[PDB]
């Protein structure tokens, strides 16, 4: 698929994944960033499709306190604004 | 339905 | 299916991920327990299936410093060892 | 393969 090129802050993230690369495609972008929210912790114990942020650099990163993984096309749109290049 | 559950289902 | 009951510090475990009940079935058992693995993050973060309890109670639990997923049969014999009553 | 997707492999 076509590659992607990430900001440096969500850069920093995925890195701090376990990410190795600097371009990726949507999928490992999408791969790497639940690997971020699961060893954060940043999810809700009970309402686990409710991702918690306000004191995480995903939280700047995003400008937002929480969202939900049941919000699709949000999620999809936070990602985006933050790609220097959706074509690498 | 836990996290990973749901995350996995990202359309 | 048949109720177990879990020892006092099995039982302290799965209440810590969020069980509610004193009595379970072997798939709640199972089901609590990942969540505990899960939310203390005892998991190794590049081979998933290993997980280290080597200072947490799973491991005085378990008597053991790690384990893997990937073998089942070690897995179910501790938590047996841990039922005060395999059918309550 | 993630935790979660061993962890529900559990036979």
């Amino acid at each position: 698929e076509k590659l992607v090129q990430p900001t440096p802050l969500l850069l920093s993230l995925l890195k701090s994944a376990g990410a190795q690369k600097e371009t990726f495609t949507m999928k490992e972008v999408i791969y790497h960033l639940g690997q971020y929210i699961m060893a954060k912790q940043l999810y809700d114990e009970k309402q686990q499709h409710i991702v918690h942020c306000s004191n995480d650099p995903l939280g700047e990163l995003f400008g937002v306190q929480e969202f939900s993984v049941k919000e699709p096309r949000r999620l999809y749109a936070m990602i985006s604004r933050n790609l220097v290049s959706a074509n690498v | 339905e836990t996290f990973s559950d749901l995350w996995k289902l990202l359309p």
